């Protein structure tokens, strides 16, 4: 049998905790004051309601009904299957650097345990001779600034992506550890996955709420809250606003990246997932537009404590979280309790995430070869341990430069091409028509008229719009001021075609396999596997146009 | 934005 979830919000708190982490705190923010103000969320907002929740409900509904996985879900069309082994590989590329930026939350906590910061003067061994006490954002010789850049990444020993050096021994212990407390987590199921989400999905709404409510106190903080909600007309005449905020839409909620395939594969049958579907695509955003109130507080405080503008010390992640929060912490009265629960939030918000990823690869593999279903304890060890073995690239003393190119790469261009691909089979190939009678088989009542022209016109163009743009606008592989030599770019392009290439190879191999004539083989591709008895019928769906002309 | 490109979780001075 298939196991269920032991409570209905356990369901609620997974999804959730997934699509909740460091990129709705540390980026959209900035965005925001960056475009438009409080203009900008005007496109934000439209792209949500035709874009991000068409594709939310779409793949809620996909696992519920099928209860598969996201590589074995094609069924229904044989010839996408490739499209499945497409975004597993690509969430088996995002573990392999996501977890050691995690690594760097759990160091920071581990040195927060004392009266005296290590951020906070110029005597220690990692300091520079010209450090100096405390554009503010462009130092680099500043207490706050020389402990991450010489203390924790080591970067000053090395030359770039042709030399890197040897793994760091206190980095390699802190990534032990997360992935340790990983496999613990993932090695029964969802009976203990969904107990561990009660307190990581929730730990970083309690701190949010401690943090806010301190945060308006601090002088100058009105400053930075009235920046922070200006609103700018005239920026909406711009393109480039419009395409901000339709990629922040699409990788901030996740959707069909194969994570939410599979938690709605343990849903029970008669679940109201039309609801689910709003509810938690609403939450996600919400949170990132209080969050920015927190926020820009400190920021408005930093810059009355150094008297400069707002603009001189907005920034954006890694570089507010690591090197300017630190620093203003190290202010506020008591300076080590608020330095724990700072990076206490950071862990609880990345580990949901990085829990959802790998569970997309074991529930896919697993539905694949029956072998693996039948040990989960020896397969969780063998993801868990090829993660950890190909993550230490990143810790070494040039780990930032494999990192950096590795964000670039593994995401981008690929996921937005697979997730492209996927709403074709289901809208059209498979039919949207099919799609919504499966629907009322589950609640009882049909979509509606607006859900099935979002599925079938405008989420595959919207998808079309962000693919074009991402090739069009591309540049070449820069860190900080140091350029990457000119054979690392074609590196990074054959890992982004790795997952790509594999959808039209699945096609050949599908088609010179099945046995009969020339349209006898096209034929068993297109139609379900569970209704291929009416292939040898001479009666096929998609073989008349009355099917593709459906609304 | 100008003048800086983002990729999935970080963002690089382009
Ligand atoms: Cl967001
Ligand atoms: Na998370
Ligand atoms: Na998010």
């Amino acid at each position: 049998p298939r196991e269920t979830w032991g409570k209905k919000i356990d369901f609620l708190l997974s999804v959730v905790g997934f699509a909740v982490d460091l990129a709705n705190v540390w980026r959209f923010p900035y965005l925001c004051y960056k475009n438009g103000g409080g203009a900008f969320l005007i496109p934000y907002t439209l792209f949500l309601i035709i874009a991000g929740m068409p594709l939310f409900y779409m793949e809620l509904a996909l696992g519920q009904y099928n209860r598969e996985g996201a590589a074995t879900v094609w069924k229904i069309c044989p010839f996408f299957k490739g499209v499945g082994y497409a975004v597993i590989l690509i969430a088996l590329y995002v573990g392999f650097y996501y977890n050691v930026i995690i690594a760097w939350s759990l160091y920071y906590l581990f040195s927060s345990f004392t009266l005296n910061l290590p951020w906070t003067d110029c005597g220690h061994t990692w300091n520079s001779p010209n450090c100096t006490d405390p554009k503010y954002s462009k130092y680099k010789f500043t207490p706050a600034a020389e402990f991450y850049e010489r203390g924790v990444l080591h970067l000053h020993e090395s030359s770039g992506i042709h030399d890197i050096g040897l793994p760091q021994w206190q980095l390699l212990l802190c990534l032990m550890v997360v992935v340790i407390v990983l496999y613990f987590s993932l090695w029964k199921g969802v009976k203990t996955s969904g107990k561990v989400v009660w307190i990581t999905a929730t730990l970083p709404y309690f701190v949010l709420f401690v943090l806010l409510v301190h945060g308006v106190t601090l002088p100058g903080a009105s400053n930075g809250i009235n920046a922070y909600l200006h609103i700018d007309f005239y920026r909406l005449k711009e393109a480039t606003v419009w395409i901000d905020a339709a990629t922040q839409i699409f990788f901030s909620l996740g959707a069909g990246f194969g994570v939410l395939i599979a938690f709605a594969s343990y849903n029970k049958f008669d679940n109201n997932c039309y609801r689910d579907a709003l509810l938690t695509s609403s939450i996600n955003c919400i949170t990132s537009f209080v969050s920015g109130f927190a926020i820009f507080s400190i920021l408005g405080y930093m810059a009355h404590e150094h008297k400069v503008n707002i603009e001189d010390v907005a920034t954006e992640g890694a570089g507010l979280v690591f090197i300017l929060y630190p620093e203003a912490i190290s202010t506020l009265s008591g300076s080590t309790f608020w330095a724990v629960v700072f990076f206490v939030m950071l862990l609880a918000l990345g580990l949901d995430s990085s829990m959802g990823g790998m569970e997309a690869v074991i529930t896919g593999l697993a539905d694949d070869f029956q072998v693996l279903k039948r040990h989960r304890k020896l397969f969780t060890f063998g993801v868990t341990f090829s993660t950890f073995l190909l993550a230490l690239f990143c810790i070494t003393k040039g780990g930032i430069y494999v990192l950096t190119l590795l964000d670039t790469f593994a995401a981008g261009t690929s996921i937005l091409f697979a997730v492209l691909m996927e709403a074709i089979g289901v809208s059209w190939f498979y039919g949207v028509d099919r799609f919504s009678n499966d629907i009322q088989q589950m609640m009882g009542f049909r979509p509606g008229l607006y859900w099935r022209l979002c599925w079938k016109f405008v989420s595959p163009a919207f998808l079309l719009f962000v693919v074009v743009v991402s090739i069009i606008n591309f540049k070449p592989l820069t860190y900080d001021d140091y350029i990457f030599p000119p054979w690392a770019n074609w590196v990074g392009w054959g890992i982004a075609l790795s997952s790509m290439v594999l959808v039209p190879i699945y096609v050949i191999y599908k088609f010179l396999s099945t046995q009969g004539s020339l349209w006898e083989r096209l034929a068993y591709g297109i139609t379900p596997e569970n209704e291929h008895h009416l292939v040898a019928q001479r009666d096929i769906r998609q073989f008349q146009l009355q099917h593709w002309l459906a609304i | 934005y100008r003048g800086l490109c983002c990729g999935y979780k970080l963002c690089r001075p382009c």
